[PDB]
């Protein structure tokens, strides 16, 4: 499948796709309005792999984090979310709420290098 | 146990954006060698291999009136059309007095002579020169009764740059790419009103063949519809907001001309040329547009059958246009290089009132409708910024077989107890046409970034 | 009327929209702006300073 194979699809079955949707991101009168889109292309690719790396999930799809997740933000039960809901719902409802969870990230990646840059310099 | 948040790359989520678009043109525009307007050193060509991917189960809201695209349309052919006149022969000198009178023994009643003197190559050395110029390009300057002294047009307010006699105004079909990282969704659904959600929605990188005409009151060449007659709106409420009518079956429509001399080519310097209108061989007859009778008088009754469902217990009226000047009360478009503007008042003449009439006739078919009218030369389209040409005329006739696919008209106000409104036709604004040639598609942003819960914990 | 020094009158003549007629117009030049082209003892003919 190419361009949103499962836009609509199972959110179980969602996960088996997010390959092909990122491997496609980059691929006078109309010689300066495509190099700035170009260039535009490249600045979004590079911010999002730089977000991926600052909490330490870079050149991993699928990353782990070790903060844990509010009761106030979702309160719904894991099992019909992954076999019933869609992604573009979830981001409908999850997006108000973005930036503190980026914060979170950032604070327990913050906190993972510091402690192992401890056991590092201890040992 | 309890929920942790992971993070996942690769996520199909969409936003609105507004971005530049690309250009997409066939393999066979590129070999031309008279180099076009558009597509032959600016836009990019195209695989010949249009994929198209149709989504599962999304509904997706469309406005086509609050769109992007058409306004990037329309700035991206306004600035072509003005940087493709920069290196053309300007009409500066021809704003000299003329001395015009009929157009010989037994006057045409359509042009003046409007004789003239002119400066040749050389800067000291000026010969006279004549042509004939049509009437609506010549304004009687004038302090008494005097039946001798004109001018042309466009000396008066705003430059005379002469269209270039190389390209051409052929509308070949043109597709809009969206760039990377973004897609362009298109509804399938055949009973699309416009504005509203849509199911059926399909996710494409290239749009279809769109051909960018220059028509008013009237739709060109362009894409027909599925299962039948659309009306397109915003609000159906007032009387200052332009409706659509696309419809299912074309109608044939022709327009023709009498016979020119040739170009005659008069210099006014080094290089730069132009081709005045010549003398007149043969007699003399009128440029008119031909289209079927029961063709027409059955694709109105269509409309009015189908318009009838938006207003229960009223009937529905045509007339002329609402007054003006001449370029927005005719539909004017253009063929073979030259301009055309025409009298509408032998289509829109008649009224529906709920009651079907079938014509069975086979030999009924010979009966047309004619539509008389002149030409002009001196084009001022866009409503601003038009850059005013001189379109060179063509030395033999020229035919003008087309197809018919939309109507673009305008409820009147009415009055107490009025159940017989009428619809005036009229064009006013460009950004119709390509607005009801973009109808389908919407410009959309990916989002790959997200999040999820599940139990995952990472290792240290 | 009146002295109006550091002021002259300058009134010249221009094209119209015809390239044949040309009508005579006027305006209020400053001192500094008009230099004295002059090949006698001429106290009428001025040209503009930056046409040279
Ligand atoms: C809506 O759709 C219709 C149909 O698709 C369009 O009608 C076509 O319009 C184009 C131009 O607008 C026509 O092309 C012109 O045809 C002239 C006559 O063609 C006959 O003769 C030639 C040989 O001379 C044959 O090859 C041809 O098959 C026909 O038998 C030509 O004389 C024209 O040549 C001019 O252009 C070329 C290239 O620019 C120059 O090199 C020439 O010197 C000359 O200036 C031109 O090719 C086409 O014929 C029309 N189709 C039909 C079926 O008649 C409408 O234009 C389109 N749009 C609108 C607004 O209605
Ligand atoms: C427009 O006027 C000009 C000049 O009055 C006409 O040119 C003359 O045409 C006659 C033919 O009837 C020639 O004998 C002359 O030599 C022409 N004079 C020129 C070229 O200076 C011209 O014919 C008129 N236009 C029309 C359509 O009749
Ligand atoms: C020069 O152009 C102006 C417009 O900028 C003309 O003014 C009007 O032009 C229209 C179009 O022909 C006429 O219908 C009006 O009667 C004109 N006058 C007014 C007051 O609106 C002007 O007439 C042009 N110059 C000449 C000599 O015709
Ligand atoms: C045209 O411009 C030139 C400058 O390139 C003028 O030359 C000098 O102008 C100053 C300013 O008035 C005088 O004081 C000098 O005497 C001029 N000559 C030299 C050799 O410096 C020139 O005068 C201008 N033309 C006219 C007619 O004034
Ligand atoms: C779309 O969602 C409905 C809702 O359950 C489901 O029945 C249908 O199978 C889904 N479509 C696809 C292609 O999975
Ligand atoms: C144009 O120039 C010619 C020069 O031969 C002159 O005789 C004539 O009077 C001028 N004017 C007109 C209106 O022809
Ligand atoms: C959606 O459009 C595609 C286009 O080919 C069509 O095949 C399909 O049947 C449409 N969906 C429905 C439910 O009709
Ligand atoms: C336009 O539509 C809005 C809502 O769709 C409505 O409130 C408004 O009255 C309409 N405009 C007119 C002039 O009726
Ligand atoms: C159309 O407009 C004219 C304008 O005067 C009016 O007289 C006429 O009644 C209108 N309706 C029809 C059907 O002609
Ligand atoms: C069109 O035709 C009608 C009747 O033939 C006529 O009254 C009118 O003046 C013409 N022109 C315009 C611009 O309506
Ligand atoms: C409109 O149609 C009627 C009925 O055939 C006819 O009498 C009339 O002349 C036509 N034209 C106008 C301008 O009313
Ligand atoms: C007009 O031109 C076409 C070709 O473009 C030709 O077939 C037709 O015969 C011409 N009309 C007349 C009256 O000769
Ligand atoms: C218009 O209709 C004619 C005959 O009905 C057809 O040959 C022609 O291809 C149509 N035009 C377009 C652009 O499809
Ligand atoms: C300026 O041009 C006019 C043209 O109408 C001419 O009559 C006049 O002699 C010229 N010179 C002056 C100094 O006004």
């Amino acid at each position: 499948l190419g361009f949103l194979g499962a836009a609509g699809s199972t959110m179980g079955a969602a996960s088996m796709t997010l390959t092909v949707q990122a491997r496609n991101l980059l691929s006078t009168v109309w010689g300066i309005k495509q190099l700035q889109a170009r260039v535009l292309a490249v600045e979004r690719y590079l911010r999002d792999q730089q977000l991926l790396g600052i909490w330490g999930c870079s050149g991993k799809l699928i990353c782990c984090t070790n903060v844990p997740w509010n009761s106030s933000w979702s309160n719904r039960n894991l099992s019909e979310i992954w076999d019933n809901m869609t992604w573009l719902q979830w981001d409908k409802e999850i997006s108000n709420y973005t930036q503190i969870i980026y914060g979170l990230l950032e604070e327990s990646q913050n906190q993972q290098e510091k402690n192992e840059q401890d056991l590092l310099a201890l040992d | 146990e309890n929920l942790w948040v992971t993070v996942y790359y690769g996520v199909p989520v969409w936003k609105e954006a507004k971005t530049t678009l690309f250009c997409a043109s066939d393999a066979r525009a590129y070999e031309k060698e008279v180099h076009n307007v558009w597509a032959t050193h600016a836009c990019v060509p195209t695989d010949p291999s249009p994929q198209e991917l149709v989504l599962g189960n999304v509904t997706e809201n469309f406005n086509m009136w609050k769109n992007d695209m058409v306004d990037q349309m329309h700035e991206d052919i306004i600035s072509l059309w003005d940087q493709s006149l920069k290196p053309c022969v300007k009409l500066t000198p021809l704003c000299v007095t003329l001395i015009c009178s009929d157009a010989g023994s037994g006057g045409v009643e359509e042009m003046k002579n409007c004789s003239f003197n002119t400066t040749t190559e050389i800067r000291d050395k000026e010969k006279k020169e004549y042509a004939l110029f049509y009437k609506p390009d010549i304004v009687p300057l004038s302090e008494t009764n005097n039946t001798s002294e004109y001018r042309l047009i466009n000396c008066n307010t705003s430059a005379c740059t002469q269209a270039c006699p190389k390209v051409t105004f052929e509308p070949i079909p043109i597709h809009y790419c969206a760039p990377a990282g973004y897609a362009i969704l298109k509804c399938n659904d055949e009973t699309f009103n416009g504005t509203g959600p849509c199911s059926n929605v399909s996710t494409v990188q290239c749009t279809h063949g769109i051909r960018p005409v220059v028509s008013t009151q009237l739709l060109l060449n362009g894409s027909l519809a599925e299962k039948e007659i659309v009306i397109r709106s915003e609000n159906l409420t007032n009387n200052a907001k332009i409706i659509i009518v696309h419809l299912h079956t074309p109608v044939e429509i022709v327009c023709t001309r009498p016979n020119n001399n040739t170009r005659k080519s008069v210099r006014i310097g080094p290089g730069q040329t132009f081709y005045a209108t010549g003398d007149i061989i043969g007699d003399i007859k009128q440029a008119h547009c031909n289209i079927s009778e029961e063709k027409w008088n059955d694709t109105l009754q269509k409309v009015g059958i189908e318009l009838q469902k938006h207003f229960p217990n009223k009937t529905i009226k045509y007339n002329q246009s609402a007054g003006g000047d001449m370029e927005i009360t005719t539909h004017s478009f253009n063929c073979g290089g030259e301009f055309f503007y025409c009298n509408t008042s032998n289509l829109f003449n008649g009224t529906y009132n709920g009651t079907y009439i079938s014509t069975n006739s086979s030999a009924n078919s010979t009966s047309t409708i004619t539509l008389q009218c002149r030409i002009k030369q001196i084009i001022n389209m866009w409503q601003g910024v038009g850059r005013c040409m001189y379109a060179p005329p063509i030395a033999g006739n020229i035919t003008c077989r087309s197809n018919i696919t939309g109507l673009l008209l305008t409820r009147d106000g009415g009055t107490n107890s009025n159940e017989t409104e009428t619809f005036r036709p009229a064009g006013g604004d460009m950004r119709d046409n390509w607005r009801s040639e973009l109808y389908k598609y919407k410009v959309v942003k990916i989002e790959p970034l997200g999040v999820a819960p599940t139990r995952c914990k990472r290792r240290v």
